[PDB]
């Protein structure tokens, strides 16, 4: 692994044995979204900044959000030990520890329009069947890279693709050539 | 997200400019012969800097967040 | 193009550039940086892609230097890999790595610029048609000839010759040759490239008057150079002859001075690039970079690239992985040696080492593959009788073998040579002397036909007939 | 109030310190670690600062072993580089690097001391003398022959004469030049070290009677106590 997922892991095992995962995830998000916007990110990194500044302002922002009181201690660890510098790679690979211990798996749709919810509740049996997960999560992405129809990106991460789309005119035309 | 933490944002960017000044920086290590300092994105490789004791030096290494 | 940079880190000459992440330039592509001087405003210097790191900043080495780059300076890459200002305009003018004229003349034009980091010529397409060449040099006409449109390698140590043999070569051929000659001072040393370019305007090869004239491109990443440029000047010389091998049709002869440099400097720049250190001290890739510069060397039917690669030697550790990577390359290799330099016999060619594979019977000629085969015999045998003769005194050998020794010791003296750029060294002026003379001369020397001669009557001597002369010389100094 | 750090880590015989956050020691400040080694309580591991890691801690290499000291204990600064006795006081006992004396027979008078870390000699203040000087024997004296007022070397392999050159040139030339000879020995053989010292008391220099009338000042830093030691001896 990761020191980054590491760090995931330890509060993704908090979040099992203290009964609070969801809120657990949603205050994850809102956390990333947090240390998101480079100045706040520059501040809790750059060393030069006291210590104590720097936990008395974490504290705030804490009481700020209401955030749940585990993962609070956990960005408070993050700054106490010289890793906090990795924070926003911690916060990005929770959501694939989350998912993973929770069950459920991400399937990235990209069609070329906005999908319906009814055929995308279809492709969630599909890539539910096919991984074996609870409540599998699909985020579209409306791209216009294809022509017809979708490309389910399922998996690890990204790893596995079904596709039906321009992919299918590629294929045609590159083993057209056939030399 | 950071809506009625506006008084947060304005303590960050205070504590900020209190330590992000222009070509100016702490010194994070200074360990036998180098030293380690931090900030200075006005510096140019080579350049003389100042150490406010009496001590001048050059800046042969400039990492991303540390100039050696 | 537009993409700005905002250069990162500047560890050394490699420094290394955080684009935007949908923004971000090819590997050896040209990055050039809006930088400011020690004194003003204005100054670009040129950077190439040397790996994408994927924290959105790619990896760049330093045409210029290194100093005055600022950790957030603006930057935009071209697009377009390094391009080299090339095709008539480039006659006579000496040139950065960058694509500029040093010799503070007009500027070149941009009318005809080529890329600098090419493919290889595709093998479907080589002509390969086995000629001799006749290049001025007695041993190296002789005992290993050079292939013309063929890659040739002047190996030796520090300082025993390559670079007076690279002035010589050019001095004969550079005239004969219809073709342009394109020298790559890689690495060398700037007042060696001073006293090249003037010895070229004085031999009308540059013909100062008319510039656009001359038979002659030099291109100069001299010694002083930040690693970076030695890393790509060959790469310059190589794009200037592959025009003029792809365009122009004429057969061009490139002299790369020091090509050892090409790679060293890849050393210095692999170090800190993240690339792991190999063996001695090279960079990893040093056998496939030394390929992708030797292999665009090659007559591709269009015309003849013949070459002259000054192969440094490291310390002569003639098993290092710079000069072992290259004798692969290099078809006509001549290494030149410190031994037989420290007592004197100049040009310090190896009659030994320095071998050829032109020198089959069927493409050199019977008589002379016999000669050579003869010579080459005679100091192997003198090289092994070296352990008897220095311990157990000259005479406990026998008295056969003492007439191969003496002759062996005539032949060695006789290969050498007075040049004509070397007279300020050697205090005697130059005597060129042709293939077929330098064979009619060995044919007498170990033909036992004249051993009667002494030994310095062969030293520093033009042909056999002037050998002759130098005896009677002697013997009448002897008396007087 | 010397400012006091808690130690935090310790590798051998270099042990990193973790300070308040305000003062840090400088650069070869010495560390007087506190503290106990054994059932008493002798606080006599002291340390130099040799470089600042950053985020106050600072790496101490230990002058005596570091045995007996745990993640969390207490350490002061003194402020000045490791203070040695000199003067009068100092000619004529065994030293350690700490500057307490071995032979366990007159407790020092560090009121005259130095610190060790001492700035070079400028270049105005140097010697225009070039004398030659006789040390006492044939080969050292003609082909080689030694230089009064500078640095001399005697290189040599294991095995080959390389103390003995040493300790001849101290018989020769030890009462002779009335100035006070200073054994420093750094990684010596410390039964080399009690023959010295007895050869010292039989060939008269150092009194057996009178301290201050013995013209010699051994320093030993022999070969143990982790290199702490034997880089400051
Ligand atoms: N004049 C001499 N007569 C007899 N033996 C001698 C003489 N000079 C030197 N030796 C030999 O040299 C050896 C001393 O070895 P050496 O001087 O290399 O030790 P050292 O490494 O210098 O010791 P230290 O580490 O204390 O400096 C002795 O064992 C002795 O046998
Ligand atoms: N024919 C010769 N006569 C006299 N001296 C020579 C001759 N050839 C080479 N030398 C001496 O040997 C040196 C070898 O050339 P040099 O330019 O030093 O090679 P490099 O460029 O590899 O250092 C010359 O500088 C010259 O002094």
């Amino acid at each position: 692994d990761s020191t980054a997922s590491r760090y995931a892991s330890a509060l993704a095992d908090v979040a099992d044995v203290t009964g609070t995962l969801e809120a657990t995830n949603s205050d994850v998000e809102k956390l990333i979204r947090i240390f998101s916007e480079e100045p706040v990110y520059y501040f809790f990194a750059n060393p030069v900044i006291s210590i104590d500044n720097k936990r008395s302002v974490l504290d705030e922002i804490i009481t700020t959000s209401g955030l749940q009181p585990h993962t609070a201690n956990f960005i408070n660890i993050l700054i106490d030990s010289e890793r906090i510098n990795l924070v926003k790679e911690i916060l990005n690979e929770f959501e694939d520890v989350f998912n993973k211990i929770t069950g459920t798996e991400v399937a990235v749709v990209t069609s070329v329009v906005k999908l319906e919810n009814d055929h995308l509740a279809q492709i969630a049996k599909g890539v539910q069947k096919i991984t074996g997960a609870k409540n599998v999560r699909i985020k579209t992405v409306i791209d216009p890279s294809l022509v017809a129809g979708f490309t389910i990106r399922y998996g690890n991460e990204g790893s596995k693709l079904v596709d039906m789309s321009v992919k299918k005119q590629l294929e045609e035309i590159a083993a057209q050539l056939e030399m | 997200a950071d809506e009625i933490s506006k008084i947060i944002r304005e303590r960050i960017e205070g504590y900020n400019r209190e330590v992000k000044v222009v070509n100016t920086g702490t010194v994070l290590q200074v360990g036998d012969g180098i030293a380690r300092i931090h900030g200075l994105d006005e510096v140019m490789a080579g350049e003389l800097v100042e150490f406010e004791e009496g001590t001048i030096g050059i800046a042969l290494n400039l990492e991303s967040n540390n100039v050696g | 193009k537009k993409n700005l940079g905002r250069i990162a880190q500047i560890i050394g000459p490699v420094l290394d550039v955080a684009f935007p992440p949908g923004k971000m330039p090819n590997i050896y592509n040209a990055l050039i940086v809006k930088g400011r001087d020690t004194a003003g405003q204005p100054m670009n210097v040129t950077c190439e892609v040397q790996q994408l790191l994927g924290n959105n900043r790619v990896r760049a080495v330093a045409m210029s230097a290194t100093d005055g780059l600022t950790r957030g300076m603006e930057v935009i890459d071209t697009g377009a890999p390094l391009s080299v200002p090339v095709g008539g305009a480039t006659l006579g003018r000496i040139f950065n790595v960058l694509g500029e004229p040093v010799d503070n003349l007009g500027p070149v034009d941009t009318r005809t610029t080529s890329p600098i980091h090419r493919s290889a010529p595709a093998f479907t397409q080589l002509d390969t048609k086995l000629s001799i060449f006749e290049t001025g040099i007695k041993v190296v006409d002789l005992l290993a000839p050079y292939r013309r449109g063929g890659k040739i390698g002047l190996f030796g140590g520090a300082g025993v010759g390559k670079t007076v043999l690279i002035m010589e070569l050019i001095n004969n051929i550079a005239k004969a040759h219809g073709g342009v000659s394109v020298f790559g001072g890689v690495g060398e040393r700037t007042r060696e490239g001073n006293d090249l370019y003037m010895e070229m305007k004085e031999s009308g090869v540059i013909n100062e008057q008319n510039i656009a004239e001359s038979k002659v491109a030099l291109v100069y990443g001299q010694m002083n150079e930040p690693p970076g440029a030695r890393m790509r000047v060959g790469l310059t010389a190589l794009t200037m002859a592959e025009y003029f091998r792809d365009v122009n049709e004429q057969d061009v002869l490139l002299f790369i001075d020091n090509i050892f440099r090409f790679v060293q400097a890849g050393s210095e720049v692999s170090a800190l690039l993240g690339r792991m250190p190999s063996a001695v001290g090279y960079q990893p890739t040093l056998s496939t970079e030394m390929g992708s510069l030797q292999e665009r060397i090659t007559s591709t039917k269009e015309g003849s690239i013949t070459s002259i690669q000054a192969v440094y030697v490291p310390a002569d550790d003639l098993t290092d992985p710079a000069p072992a990577t290259t004798f692969a390359h290099l078809d006509a290799t001549t290494v030149l040696s410190r031994g037989l330099a420290a007592k004197g016999i100049y040009p310090a060619v190896d009659p030994l080492d320095s071998t050829s594979t032109m020198l089959q019977p069927r493409i050199v000629g019977e008589e002379h593959y016999e000669i050579a085969q003869r010579v080459k015999e005679t100091l192997q045998r003198y090289k092994e009788l070296q352990d008897i003769i220095a311990i157990l005194g000259l005479d406990e050998l026998s008295e056969e073998d003492r007439l191969t020794v003496a002759r062996a010791r005539k032949i060695e003296r006789f290969l050498s040579q007075p040049f004509f750029v070397a007279e300020v060294f050697t205090g005697s002026p130059g005597k060129y002397v042709g293939l077929a003379e330098t064979i009619r001369g060995f044919q007498l020397i170990l033909s036992g036909e004249l051993d009667s001669l002494p030994e310095q009557a062969f030293y520093l001597v033009g042909n056999i007939d002037e050998a002759t002369a130098k005896a009677m010389n002697l013997e009448m100094e002897s008396k007087l």
